[PDB]
């Protein structure tokens, strides 16, 4: 297995990208033609840390006070 | 930081933090008057960021270690509040204290059934 | 139509005067039915004097539904 | 299109019947999870039990659905629709236990599925 | 009854006669051919009674609770 | 939804909570004076059964039509019940065991008659259409026996008239302070005594002035006592059905508090976030 | 895991037929075994095969319970 690290401590774009990075890596495996598993350990933390990146550009906010992308993301 | 220091020295040191939903509300309180956009309950937007950072500092490493108490407050009694739940992330223990336990004369007045630890 | 949450501040002045005499004992009835029905769900406690009014204010609100379209004179 | 001069009138007499007994249980199961059923009326129960009934007789099994259950799809027509739940409605399967409903066709399967329980 | 070295009184708790027990079988009989039926006395049931009867009366506390049952 | 619109429910069902409490600690106290009356009552009842059991089973066995088994062609029941509610299921299991007691009898064709104590069974059997013939009701927390005299006058008078030709009590008896079943038990013709007074052999009684009138005041008088022994061990099973529907509707309630207060907790959130976004997205 | 409020939109196409065929519809009866011992709280009553019903729920549910790193082929 391959393991992908976002802590954190670390700073919320890391965070948010952290998934697609885990994602670019395992598309690989199946473009090829082999069989890949990933678990995204927590997307509800990566939505905190879009909201944070969203709210900091100054974009309005919608329910709970997440972005109106938050479903794209994910 | 003082605690760091401590810990190069290659001891095991106690943190006390005597409320630390005072430092998130403290930090919601500059988050505005930097004129920052509310978040989830109207707390800052780098909430969970402000607190990882602090909270992450708190751990062992092969020179030392430095653990930590923490007087936590729930407003409203409310567990899902997000400074609790922002808190409860990084708890690894939760010690309760209970009035009826110390009119018993028992001391320390730790509730047993709900003190918790993973 | 929910009476008594329901308002009109006319009243009997845009009535004809033989509805105007008897709305208001139509009024009352239902009035003392939403009082008295909270003990509905306990109906077979209650006594016969104050059973006799909730079963009339029953009896009153099952008269006034009315299918559509059908205007009364 | 649920009007008596579209859908004729014994169709929306069955509608309302079933909209009007599923209020009034939904009107009792406060009182029923305060206190318990034991407290209702021996009217109230009656209700209660024919609109459970109600509630499990709507339930059917799809053709599609036939992945994520291993039962049979079933196709229902409107007539044994409004026989069934006209024949619910007024007590003449007051007997059936309510596992008899639960993913049923028309009513002459929940008479079939009540014998083997 | 009495006994050796033993002694009971089974004492009636109130005046027993033919008429007595007659009239009171008599007025058993209406109030049962009638449907004439009387009020308890515990006030006090009666108090707890219509406090949880108003204080029960439409809560709508289910469907605003989630739970199904 | 609305977070003053649940904290008003929250309110309504803690109050509800209180109310059931309070019935609950009413009901533990009704409870422990009641079953103490039921054990003031043994004596009576069990010294005239060692008295009938000498005279009608001893030396010299006295004939009676209430101690012998003529045949059967319709039956009365005495059936106690309650004056009140919020009792659980107790006056429904009872009164569903006499039906299905009663119609096993009418299988056979026998007829029926009911006698009734207590407003509950009298509502019920009427909504049934029971054949009831007497009734006494509004009992509450005294039941005399002096009031217990009618209805059971009117079910000796239409045995020994020979109307009716078995007699039962429908009752629930006490054997717990949380356990209480629903019974049938004949009151006549006599039942069999397990014991045999035999060791009664040594003495006879100087009867004043006959015996078979005695014998028959004995008799009508225990069957009186074992009806009111019947209607008092029914009514302490009901303040401990009371108290035990009250116990579990007071927990209930207890975790309807946390399923609203976890509702209201997600309003007043959601309050707070959709004003003060309001409030900073309307300043341009 | 807890049934009916659990699901899998792929269903029984993911499973080998072994599993598939022996597994069957297990978590609806789950769903309707759940929450009729959450309605009929106070006695087991109309023991039509509820004590067969409820003692093979119980006997599975207790059957499912699993130990952490103890993967079973």
């Amino acid at each position: 297995t391959i393991v992908v690290v976002a802590t954190a401590s670390e700073s919320a774009a890391l965070q948010y990208l952290a998934p697609y990075a885990g994602a670019a890596m395992g598309e690989y495996f199946r473009d090829r033609g082999e069989d890949a598993l990933i678990i995204y350990d927590d997307l509800s933390k990566q939505a905190v840390a879009y909201r944070q990146i969203s709210l900091l550009l100054r974009r309005p906010p919608g329910r709970e006070a997440f972005p109106g992308d938050v479903f794209y993301l994910h | 930081t003082m605690a760091e220091k401590f810990r190069d020295e290659g001891r095991d040191v106690l943190l006390f933090v005597d409320n630390i939903y005072r430092y998130t509300l403290a930090g919601t309180e500059v988050s505005a008057l930097l004129g920052r956009m509310p978040s989830a309950v109207g707390y800052q937007p780098t909430l969970a960021e402000e607190m990882g950072v602090l909270q992450e500092r708190i751990t062992s490493t092969k020179t030392g270690s430095i653990t930590s108490v923490q007087a936590v407050y729930v407003p409203a009694d409310d567990l899902t509040d997000p400074s609790p739940a922002t808190t409860f992330a990084h708890l690894d223990a939760t010690v309760v204290l209970s009035r009826q336990i110390a009119s018993l004369g028992i001391y320390p007045a730790v509730d047993p059934l709900d003190s918790t630890s993973r | 139509v929910n009476p008594g949450i329901s308002v009109s501040r006319v009243g009997g002045a845009a009535q004809t005067k033989i509805m105007k005499k008897l709305s208001g004992g139509i009024r009352t009835a239902l009035a003392q039915y939403r009082e008295l029905a909270a003990f509905s769900q306990f109906a077979s406690d209650l006594d016969d004097a104050t059973r006799k009014q909730l079963d009339h204010g029953q009896k009153v609100t099952e008269l006034l539904k009315q299918k559509q379209y059908a205007p009364m004179s | 299109q649920l009007d008596p001069l579209v859908v004729g009138q014994e169709h929306y007499d069955t509608a309302r019947g079933v909209q009007s007994i599923l209020q009034r249980y939904q009107e009792l199961k406060d009182i029923i999870a305060i206190l318990g059923m034991d407290e209702l009326s021996e009217e109230d129960k009656l209700v209660v039990a024919r609109a459970r009934k109600i509630q499990r007789f709507l339930s059917q099994p799809f053709f599609v659905a036939e992945v994520f259950t291993g039962s049979p799809g079933k196709y229902v027509s409107l007539k044994d629709t409004i026989r069934g739940f006209k024949g619910i409605m007024e007590g003449e399967y007051d007997h059936l236990p309510e596992q008899a409903f639960y993913m049923v066709g028309s009513i002459e399967e929940a008479v079939e599925k009540a014998k083997k329980l | 009854e009495v006994q050796p070295g033993n002694v009971t009184v089974l004492a009636d708790t109130a005046i027993r006669g033919q008429d007595l027990d007659e009239a009171r079988a008599m007025e058993a009989k209406r109030k049962a051919e009638e449907h004439i039926s009387s009020s308890h006395g515990d006030v006090d049931y009666a108090q707890a009674s219509a406090e949880l009867a108003k204080a029960i009366a439409q809560l709508r506390v289910i469907e605003l609770t989630k739970k199904a049952m | 939804a609305g977070a003053k619109d649940i904290r008003s429910k929250i309110a309504s069902v803690q109050n509800t909570q209180k109310i059931t409490k309070a019935m609950e600690m009413v009901a533990a106290s009704k409870m422990r004076k009641s079953q103490d009356r039921m054990a003031a009552s043994r004596p009576y009842a069990e010294t005239m059964r060692k008295v009938i059991g000498h005279l009608a089973h001893g030396n010299l066995e006295y004939k009676h039509p209430y101690l012998e088994d003529r045949d059967v062609k319709r039956v009365g029941y005495l059936v106690v019940s309650t004056d009140r509610g919020l009792a659980g299921g107790l006056n429904i299991n009872l009164f569903k065991k006499l039906l299905a007691e009663m119609k096993t009898w009418t299988d056979k064709g026998v007829q029926a008659d009911l006698a009734m104590i207590g407003s509950k069974g009298v509502s019920f059997f009427n909504s049934v259409g029971g054949n009831v013939v007497a009734q006494v009701t509004g009992m509450g927390d005294n039941p005399s026996l002096s009031e217990l005299i009618g209805p059971v006058k009117v079910m000796l008078q239409a045995y020994d008239e020979g109307r009716l030709d078995k007699l039962y009590i429908v009752s629930n008896k006490f054997i717990n302070t949380m356990s209480q079943v629903p019974t049938i038990s004949q009151l006549l013709p006599l039942p069999a005594s397990d014991d045999d007074d035999l060791k009664h052999k040594s003495w006879d009684y100087l009867y004043e002035p006959d015996p078979k009138a005695l014998l028959d005041t004995l008799l009508r008088r225990y069957v009186e006592s074992q009806v009111y022994q019947g209607v008092v061990e029914n009514l302490a099973s009901e303040q401990a059905a009371r108290m035990v529907a009250m116990k579990a509707a007071t927990d209930n309630g207890g975790s309807l508090i946390k399923e609203l207060q976890l509702v209201y907790n997600k309003a007043r959130q959601a309050s707070i976030t959709q004003e003060l976004t309001e409030i900073v997205s309307g300043a341009a």
